[PDB]
């Protein structure tokens, strides 16, 4: 559907404004200034008014790289490079200078496995001498030069082979953030990740900078004096949370101007309440249902399929999948703002997705009871489940917690699953925690005792898949390897998909491949929703609008 | 953007 993307008002801002910012989540603040080292998407917002994680480059409204921001990137087909500059007044927010060192210690501490972050993709390995400094075989990366030295504000980047999502951002085959490395370069490269210096106390480039940061809580977001553009006009930003029974609450009591984050659900109840206008976008969001089929190798850092489970074969995996009632469970809940997902792009990306591509966004029992009939599963009459050569299909579900429908939606899909003489039955028989489900699916070398789950995603800025979904991906929480899926996600960064004739195709063919083959079953895709405070001035949602913290302002009160 | 884990559904 179609919201504002930005609310439009007239009343113009006061010099100090308080703005009082917050994001709905039932878990701690898990903060961590480095983008490298971290793998969150509730700090990745609360981030925004100290520069997103440090982000070099403003874009366009579909995320294209134009000039003008931190720094300016400059790709060549010729050289095969990418030229990244650095603004001569970029400054920290302690006033030291950013330079090429900085740039260049994000590589690091993503490439360097002392540093312990999660975030390397075979998609590294495409630019020289990166690879090997990451195996420990060359002490520098070769392909990372500074032409004008540490100091200088220019790096150049040589690749071995160019990309097409080299124009937009979040393509993963070179990195857009800086580290400040003279303030952390004493910290022990293991100590970092916990580090007050990355955490509590660090250094930022953004239009504000944490004078204060509460741990699992808050921030206090000043303006940063050293910021290179606009002075902003606020005085200070508070940027909170905020969990999913208190927001309504909250928006009542009028305690934040902004909510960013909040569940479809609680938006029948947000549109009557006045006082706030409800700015809303396509979100560049997804989110799954997993099958756990193996465990990563971090040794070899490799995906292995080698779960014993009835989820191993193609008709069970299609089968759980054409079982679920989202469309109803949509509806029932969502008001609009979750639509069944076709594939695994969402329709943020418009270029990729296609209505020719069929997923299972529409419930088919029939054709469910059909695919496990034809695998052995055979219906025992007496008790309405499916047995196969001995032992009875039963499944664990890791279900995870979320709105005051999040329990209800669990046993509706157990029935569903019951109807096509599947046995689902819950984790420990309890929704599990958010940290506590993190900790089970993204630690290594995975769990052994669930066999489906959900999970959601804030997705790259870049429709390429190859960091979730890739053999050497640590992101693949089923951990399928396939030999067909590895050349599908390959052949859509393949220098014949620089024409978009081509890549579109090689799009369609692996989200075929993936609804057919069925790993991972893609359950909704998401508009967003914010309600802003009718006080507030220059607010916005618009991709491609740069300067939102440093236009913003308020007008006096909240209403 | 970058990948990012949400708690939604």
């Amino acid at each position: 559907g179609n919201f504002d993307v930005a609310y439009q008002n007239p009343d113009k801002a006061i010099k100090g404004g308080n703005l009082k910012v917050a994001y709905q989540s039932d878990s701690p603040m898990k903060a961590q200034w480095l983008s490298g080292l971290s793998n969150d998407a509730t700090f990745a917002t609360m981030s925004g008014p100290g520069g997103g994680q440090d982000g070099l480059f403003f874009t366009d409204s579909g995320f294209k790289f134009i000039k003008g921001g931190a720094a300016d990137v400059a790709l060549d087909k010729e050289s095969k490079t990418a030229t990244i500059t650095l603004r001569k007044d970029l400054k920290w927010s302690d006033g030291s200078e950013v330079t090429a060192k900085d740039y260049e210690f994000t590589y690091e501490t993503i490439a360097n496995p002392a540093y312990g972050s999660d975030r390397w993709t075979d998609s590294l390995a495409n630019i020289v001498g990166l690879s090997d400094y990451h195996t420990g075989k060359a002490k520098t990366i070769s392909g990372i030069t500074f032409p004008d030295g540490e100091n200088g504000k220019v790096i150049k980047v040589q690749f071995k082979e160019m990309k097409p999502g080299m124009t937009q951002s979040g393509n993963g085959y070179f990195l857009e953030t800086v580290a400040p490395y003279q303030y952390l370069k004493d910290v022990a490269p293991k100590d970092l990740a916990s580090s007050p210096k990355t955490t509590t106390k660090p250094l930022v480039t953004g239009p504000f900078k944490p004078e204060n940061v509460v741990a699992g809580e808050s921030i206090k977001y000043v303006p940063n004096p050293y910021y290179w553009g606009e002075k902003p006009k606020l005085n200070s930003i508070t940027y909170e949370v905020v969990s999913t029974a208190k927001s309504v609450a909250a928006l009542s009591s009028s305690k934040y101007d902004i909510i960013n984050g909040m569940v479809s659900s609680q938006y029948k109840q947000v549109k009557n309440l006045k006082g706030y206008k409800v700015l809303g976008q396509q979100a560049m969001y997804i989110s799954l249902m997993y099958y756990n089929l193996g465990h990563y190798d971090a040794k070899n850092s490799i995906n292995v399929q080698d779960r014993k489970t009835p989820l191993q074969d193609q008709n069970v995996r299609q089968a759980i999948g054409y079982a679920r009632n989202v469309a109803e469970v949509d509806n029932k809940f969502s008001n609009g703002l979750s639509t069944p997902a076709n594939s695994l792009i969402p329709p943020i990306f418009k270029q990729f997705t296609s209505s020719s591509v069929k997923g299972y966004e529409k419930q088919d029992l029939d054709k469910a009871n059909k695919l496990l009939d034809e695998d052995g599963w055979k219906l025992n009459k007496s008790t309405g489940y499916r047995e196969k050569d001995g032992k009875e299909l039963s499944l664990v579900y890791a279900a995870r917690v979320g709105d005051a429908n999040a329990e209800t939606i669990a046993q509706n899909y157990i029935q569903q699953w019951k109807k096509i003489g599947v046995k689902v039955s819950l984790y420990n028989g309890k929704l599990m925690e958010f940290n506590s489900w993190v900790d089970h699916m993204t630690t290594p070398p995975g769990a052994n005792d669930w066999d489906i789950t959900d999970g959601s995603w804030s997705l790259a800025s870049e429709p390429s898949q190859q960091d979730l979904f890739s053999a050497a991906a640590p992101y693949n929480f089923g951990h399928f390897n396939d030999s067909e899926i590895t050349k599908d996600l390959n052949d859509i960064d393949s220098a014949k998909s620089e024409n978009p004739t081509y890549r579109k195709a090689a799009f369609v063919k692996y989200q075929e491949d993936m609804n057919k083959k069925a790993y991972v079953i893609p359950t909704n895709f998401m508009l967003n929703y914010t309600p802003v405070n009718k006080r507030v001035v220059g607010m916005t949602l618009d991709y491609g609008a740069m300067n939102t913290w440093s236009e913003i302002g308020v007008s006096s009160a909240k209403l | 953007s970058l990948s990012q884990l949400s708690s939604q559904s």
